[PDB]
């Protein structure tokens, strides 16, 4: 069963966007110092998630 | 103490397999981050006066910490597609933290 590569391109351009939004949701882990003035929660917005 | 029980936490689970005990991943690496930011936190209480003491304590504690995290970070950076969600620092960025721990 093959092939029609417009399958494969849109198989990518969401997986990468999953990686970037992974790097905005999970963005607030690596900062991460004292006070802690931890100004953003590493697993924060369950509504917006 | 941080380096001590860090490499001891390498030692006690040096027996078996790769960390399917991911409580050991987040044990060593999370609690390493815990005690690390405790130490950076209580480093902030004191502000040095000799520049050569800044160089001294700086390069001393750099030479204390680093190779553990080099062989150990680099040993155990092969456990997830996002180790990010378990392991936080590079040696690059941790080095940078130490280099602006000493303003």
């Amino acid at each position: 069963f093959e092939y029609g590569v417009t399958q494969f391109p849109e198989i990518v351009t969401s997986f990468q966007e999953v990686s970037i939004k992974t790097t905005r949701d999970l963005l607030f882990a690596y900062e991460k110092l004292p006070i802690i003035n931890g100004i953003s929660v590493v697993s924060y917005p369950s509504k917006q998630l | 103490d941080l380096t001590a029980n860090l490499m001891d936490s390498v030692f006690i689970d040096s027996s078996g397999k790769k960390s399917k005990d991911k409580e050991q991943i987040k044990e060593k690496f999370r609690k390493f981050n815990e005690g690390f930011e405790d130490l950076v936190s209580k480093t902030k209480q004191y502000k040095l006066s000799d520049p050569s003491l800044k160089v001294t304590l700086k390069s001393e504690i750099i030479s204390l910490v680093m190779p553990m995290y080099e062989r150990f970070y680099s040993r155990y950076k092969d456990s997830f597609k996002n180790p990010r969600k378990h392991i936080k620092y590079t040696p690059d960025e941790l080095t940078t933290v130490l280099n602006q721990l000493v303003r």
